[PDB]
């Protein structure tokens, strides 16, 4: 279990826009952002956001047991800091094309 | 670390030998020829 | 990968027991064995009840 | 860098390294850390002195209250329209439970244009008595959200001739939704608002001007402190 | 660089088991519980309130008590003769005792009136063995032998009766 | 598609004039009435194919779990593409493939 | 959020929403208006996110027709308040206040608990109805109940926390009862006797 | 009669597969509905096979009539027999 | 079709409990509350979604 | 045809006092609303080095001190600059940078924060007149602007990441203590005293 407040702070720092400023007609291509099952905002460049969140988690800025999930098909981006999630470790393959 | 929900969005090699592209006693590995390339 | 209908992707074990199974084949074979155990341990009670009603 | 002297030195270092916007060579010297793209134009970031006394609120229409969506209303008020840019809002509250906002605008294009031109050119001490009549249009339900911090939101206005950018504080956000008046309350509705409102432009009184200068003295005391 | 062999993978797995062990989830969950969860549960409803508009000169009196900090100790054993001493799990196993520690809560009382407090023992919580609040966490290999504890024992359980 | 009222945002139900013989969309919450452009009041599809290719996103080329082919793009003639089957998941759904180019990102078939 | 009506049966396919401390189900349009968004177009704006999908609009049409009878926020809240399982005979204003309470709290508590923050609740209701429609129109398979990423494990921590919450509430009630009994005698209780 | 029109487009391939005639469907509708509904049908050679109808506030009434028609118009066959298969049986004679 | 149902409401004139009967006619959109002891009759319009609690609340509002 | 509800024609002769503006927008009455991030603060007050030096606060919590240091060094400020000709001029430490692509960036010192602009319709700025209870419009808020750090290597982003990572690391509520006696001794001794005074009170009441 981890607090979700730093996650929300990081998301709001990197261009996430709240629900009160959201129009579904205007945002026909934005990604819904969920944090612990709560729809908290939207974003229009999910790739940079997920890259930044994953890099921060890999550097220790975010707790390693935080889940970062991007559903491209449903246009959703989910984050979980809940308690009770079963995880396992894996090696990381350098997937950067420019590297 | 990855949990079961995040596993649905990743692509996992089984062994580090799988990252790079006729004996009757050695086991046979999957070809995985459906895709031209794997990342 | 997604949308794979090849035999190895959907549970065909091409090795023998002497040759040795790969981890994917091992997991699929374990799934099938679990099916067998559940089926036996679930149908036993229905069979016993049918036998009792027939006897009575 | 917990030393207060170090923090002060960092502040003066940041103050001294400001690039002159007219210095094209130094502007081209600056490079984006990630984009690797040279700079084109620059503007100074300054606060606004004449507007700190007033109170500013960000007003938004929620849902069907959009003026663009209401096609007959937009056609009546003009397809930027000076009538929209010079509209008046009159909050009236009968009781805590019942509340709404009254909207007024200038139907005539010439009168609205003259009023907007007169209002946007106030730099002298001579104001013509523009007796402009405002007509009621529609009423909306309102909700208000307050900002815990003073400068939570700020709107930026630009000035190309001076190469500056003036920002103003935002106190709160007002949201409006379309309100359908109950047929059983139209008798009381007719006694609340008015069909017309006349606005008269007059020079501000000396006492009110002194009060506003005293309010502005918190920000700028060099040019506005009383003697 | 050089390629990564299977022996390198087993070195990484050995590092994992050197850091975590096999019962790390139990101990970590219990430590989280004892460290924060008890305090949060106490602060969930931190104010009991009793009011009495006495008229017997109207005096509206409110009586309210606040819950403060949680204090924990190492497990202790209290004998029939009245003495106390530090308890260890082997003694609890041999004498059919419960390996538990007292919990203390700060209660503050205030007497509100309008005309118009120290540590209280709230119970004993059983301690999970080899956790941060167990006596065997610190003991090294030699004192563990002197305490009749097996060094291969991993903890992660409680001793009730 | 159905239109909404321009003054109170409710649904515009169709209405027929007995005297004028015209199809009009009228809001039942007011007296607003707008002239209908088409006589297609209602249409029901017993067998439908919508949603088969409608499930497409512009960032589908960044998914690493999707297979990659070398089929020829009809527009820009690229040599890399990403394919997948039908997003509709009924029992009658075909097993045909939809290919997405990595430059123009359009959906095209192989037939 | 149940979807009543079988395929080609039961006339219209109405969508009724079950609410806590409410004896009978409620159509989605009435509760949507109760939250404070009356126009039907904006209800469809909240629910659907692509206007060209005529099928979901057709499926929402019976709900709009059923909810057309209610057209104001306050009558919607009153309708919520009649069925709220409270004591019979409560006045209209108190019923409306009870509906406001049962709507602000206990309706999606994980989102928020404060007043005037119901926009997120309306957006989440639209999201739930959208998911229900997407599954109902055979566009997606029903959720896998046996998926392991949707499960959680409770270790010693959470179990002991739940147990301690129950026991501490019992101890607090005992302290309350002893305090009530002791105030009869009017004594400066030690407070080390109330605690058991 | 009423200005409301009801026309339904039928799949040519499955209609030919079941070996059915448009006149047969028209007679079935006429029998079940007597003269309460006027019916017309496009011929065989039409590009799209269609059959219209006209009644003799009634939009909802026409919708209910269309739903009832789609539901319980039996062209031919034994009710209850959903599908039929052909099987070969090896018999010793 | 008139529907007659026995209700556990309390009359505000006779104070006797369990003596209130709700009679609603959906065809004419009307609802009648009759007291088995007081013999008083209360009439209020009803809608398609009406329930006896609606007429009871309407009677409560009318009484005050 | 929705007839106009208001036809009384009653009119108020209210006159509003208006002050001259130090600046006037040219060509368009457009303004951009910008949300204030946690790492950025606005100091409208003129920069006074001696009170600023005398009011630096030091806390035991390293994370709070680091956050205060970051927001203080990143705070938008301004001060009076004495010109070489003897005049006084307003000098600021913040600038706006526009790149070749047309995007805008807010610059304070060496730190650069990118701007993401989203078009907003029917959004305007108004001025509140509380003494008359009416709202006077000012201009139109066409675009909403969010401030985003330029890159990972920026010092502001690294300090924010460090502060947020070490903020959730410190978690210790329960405080240890040493028990020297039986915890139930107080309960039994007070029960004994209460039973004694109950007996005394019962005897007194029977004797009263
Ligand atoms: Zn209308
Ligand atoms: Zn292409
Ligand atoms: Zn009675």
């Amino acid at each position: 279990g981890s607090p979700s407040e730093p996650i929300i702070n990081f998301l709001e720092e990197w261009g996430m826009e709240p629900l009160e400023d959201y129009d579904p007609a205007q945002h026909t291509k934005s990604t819904r952002i969920f944090v612990n099952g709560v729809w908290t905002g939207i974003h229009r460049d999910p790739s940079m956001l997920v890259s930044t969140m994953r890099d921060l988690r890999r550097s220790g800025a975010i707790s390693p047991e935080v889940s970062i999930i991007r559903d491209i098909r449903e246009r959703e981006f989910k984050i979980f800091t809940d308690v009770g999630r079963v995880y396992r470790p894996l090696f990381i393959v350098e997937d950067d094309e420019s590297k | 670390y990855v949990d079961g929900e995040e596993e649905e969005t990743i692509m996992i090699a089984m062994t580090p030998e799988d990252l790079q592209t006729n004996d009757t006693a050695k086991r046979i590995k999957p070809e995985m020829s459906t895709s031209s390339h794997h990342t | 990968t997604k949308d794979d209908f090849s035999p190895e992707s959907k549970g065909f074990v091409e090795n023998s027991y002497l040759r040795g199974l790969t981890p994917q084949e091992f997991f699929f074979h374990a799934m099938a064995g679990r099916e067998g155990l559940i089926d036996t341990a679930v149908k036993t009670a229905e069979t016993g009840y049918i036998q009792r009603r027939l006897v009575k | 860098d917990t030393n207060p002297r170090s923090q002060l030195h960092s502040v003066e270092r940041t103050f001294d390294e400001v690039i002159d916007p007219r210095n094209k060579n130094r502007l081209q010297s600056l490079i984006h850390p990630r984009k690797k793209i040279k700079a084109v134009k620059a503007w100074h970031f300054f606060p606004d002195t004449s507007t700190f006394d007033q109170v500013f609120h960000s007003l938004k229409f929620v849902g069907s209250a959009s003026l663009s969506k209401d096609r007959p209303l937009n056609e009546q008020l003009g397809q930027v329209n000076a009538s929209i840019l010079t509209s008046l809002f009159k909050p009236i509250e009968i009781n805590p439970h019942n509340k709404w906002i009254s909207l007024y605008a200038v139907t005539d294009k010439l009168s609205a244009e003259s009023f907007r031109k007169s209002f946007n050119s106030i730099k002298d001490d001579n104001i013509v008595n523009r007796h402009v009549i405002y007509d009621h249009i529609k009423d909306f339900d309102q909700m208000f959200r307050g900002h815990k911090k003073l400068f939570e939101d700020f709107a930026i206005s630009f000035d190309d001739i001076s190469d500056r950018a003036f920002f103003v504080p935002i106190v709160g956000r007002l949201e409006l939704k379309k309100k359908r008046i109950v047929p059983g309350l139209v008798d009381m509705v007719n006694r609340t608002n008015y069909a017309h409102i006349r606005m008269d432009l007059r020079n501000p009184s000396t006492q009110e001007t002194a009060i506003r200068d005293s309010r502005r003295e918190q920000y700028d005391p060099v040019n506005y402190s009383s003697i | 660089d050089d390629t990564i062999t299977t022996e390198d993978c087993w070195t990484v797995i050995s590092a994992f088991f050197e850091e975590k062990g096999l019962v790390s989830q139990q101990l970590d969950s219990f430590d989280e519980f004892m460290e924060t969860s008890i305090q949060d549960l106490v602060w969930e409803e931190p104010r009991l309130i009793l009011d009495q508009p006495a008229q017997h000169d109207n005096i509206n009196k409110r009586y309210e008590i606040r819950f403060g900090k949680i204090y924990l100790s190492r497990p202790t054993m209290t004998e029939a003769d009245g003495t106390t001493h530090a308890m260890f799990p082997q003694e609890a196993r041999l004498r059919n005792l419960t390996y538990s520690s007292p919990v203390y809560l700060d209660m503050e009382k205030s007497m509100f009136t309008s005309i118009d407090g120290n540590k209280v023992h709230i119970g004993k919580v059983p301690i999970m063995l080899r956790s941060k609040f167990c006596s065997l966490r610190t003991l090294d290999e030699v004192d563990l032998y002197k305490m009749k504890e097996c060094p291969y024992d991993m903890g992660g359980y409680f001793v009730i009766n | 598609s159905f239109r909404f009222c321009l003054e109170c945002n409710n649904m515009l139900y169709p209405k027929e004039d007995k005297e004028n013989q015209r199809l009009l969309y009228s809001c039942r919450n007011c007296d607003y009435t707008e002239l209908a452009e088409d006589p297609k009041v209602y249409r029901h599809e017993l067998i439908t194919n919508i949603g088969e290719t409608a499930g497409i996103v512009d960032d589908i080329g960044q998914d690493p779990t999707l297979p990659r082919s070398d089929k020829e793009c009809p527009e820009c003639h690229s040599r890399d593409c990403v394919f997948f089957q039908s997003q509709q998941r009924r029992k009658d759904t075909n097993m045909t493939l939809f290919y997405v180019c990595l430059n123009c990102k359009k959906t095209f078939r192989d037939e | 959020i149940k979807l009543y009506g079988r395929e080609d049966k039961g006339t219209g396919r109405t969508i009724k929403a079950t609410l806590p401390y409410v004896k009978q189900d409620i159509p989605i349009v009435i509760v949507f208006r109760a939250l404070g968004v009356v126009p039907d177009g904006e209800i469809l704006q909240h629910i659907c996110y692509d206007e060209n999908d005529w099928q979901m609009l057709e499926m929402l049409k019976p709900c709009i027709e059923e909810g057309f009878v209610i057209q104001d926020k306050e009558v919607a809240l009153d309708f919520i308040g009649r069925r709220g399982s409270a004591a019979l005979g409560i006045r209209r204003e108190k019923r409306i206040q009870y509906a406001k309470d049962i709507l602000q709290k206990e309706l999606l508590p994980h989102i928020t608990q404060e007043e005037g923050f119901e926009t997120r609740k309306t957006f989440f209701l639209g999201y739930m109805v959208n998911r229900l429609l997407l599954c109902a129109l055979e566009r997606k398979d029903q959720d896998d109940r046996d998926h392991f990423g949707k499960k959680r494990l409770d270790l010693a921590g959470p179990l002991l926390a739940n147990l301690f919450r129950i026991l501490f509430r019992k101890l607090t009630r005992e302290i309350y009862r002893y305090m009530q009994r002791c105030i009869e005698t009017d004594r400066d209780f030690n407070l080390n006797l109330a605690v058991k | 009669q009423s200005p409301w029109l009801l026309r339904l487009e039928l799949d040519r391939a499955r209609m030919l597969d079941k070996q059915l005639t448009m006149n047969q469907v028209a007679d079935k509708i006429s029998e079940v509905f007597s003269d309460d509904l006027f019916v017309m049908w496009s011929e065989d050679n039409a590009d799209k096979l269609i059959i219209r109808c006209r009644v003799i506030e009634e939009d909802q009434m026409l919708k209910r009539i269309e739903a009832h028609m789609l539901d319980l118009i039996a062209l031919r066959g034994i009710p209850g027999i959903s599908k039929v298969y052909m099987v070969k049986h090896k018999v010793s004679v | 079709i008139k529907q007659k149902l026995e209700t556990q409401f309390t009359c505000l004139f006779c104070n006797h409990d369990n003596s209130v009967v709700c009679t609603l006619d959906k065809k004419n959109s009307i609802g009648l509350l009759e007291c088995k002891k007081c013999n008083l009759s209360f009439q209020a319009p009803i809608n398609s979604l009406s329930q006896p609690i609606d007429i009871y609340s309407d009677w409560i509002d009318a009484c005050e | 045809h929705t007839k106009s509800v208001y036809d009384n024609g009653e009119t108020l002769d209210i006159s509003l006092p208006i002050h001259p503006k130090s600046h006037i927008p040219q060509g368009k009455q457009d303004r951009w609303v910008v949300k204030l991030p946690d790492f950025l603060d606005i100091n409208a007050e003129p920069f006074d080095p001696r009170p600023f030096e005398m009011n630096v606060k030091t806390h035991e919590d390293k994370n709070q001190e680091l956050l205060d240091k970051l927001i203080a060094v990143n705070t938008v400020r301004w001060r009076y600059a004495k010109s070489e000709t003897g005049g006084i001029f307003k000098e600021t430490n913040s600038q706006i940078i526009q790149w070749e692509d047309g995007t805008y960036s807010l610059r304070v010192g060496s730190e650069i924060f990118d701007m993401f602009t989203t078009n907003t319709d029917d959004n305007y700025l108004v001025s509140e007149h509380n003494e008359e209870g009416i709202l006077m419009t000012e201009s139109t808020l066409s675009k909403s602007v969010k401030l985003v750090p330029a890159s990972f290597q920026s010092t502001t982003h690294q300090k924010l990441a460090k502060a947020l990572s070490a903020k959730q690391k410190k978690e210790s509520y329960a405080r240890s203590v040493v028990t020297k006696e039986d915890p139930e001794e107080r309960q039994r001794r007070l029960e004994s005293q209460e039973n004694e005074r109950y007996r005394l009170e019962r005897r007194r009441k029977q004797a009263e």
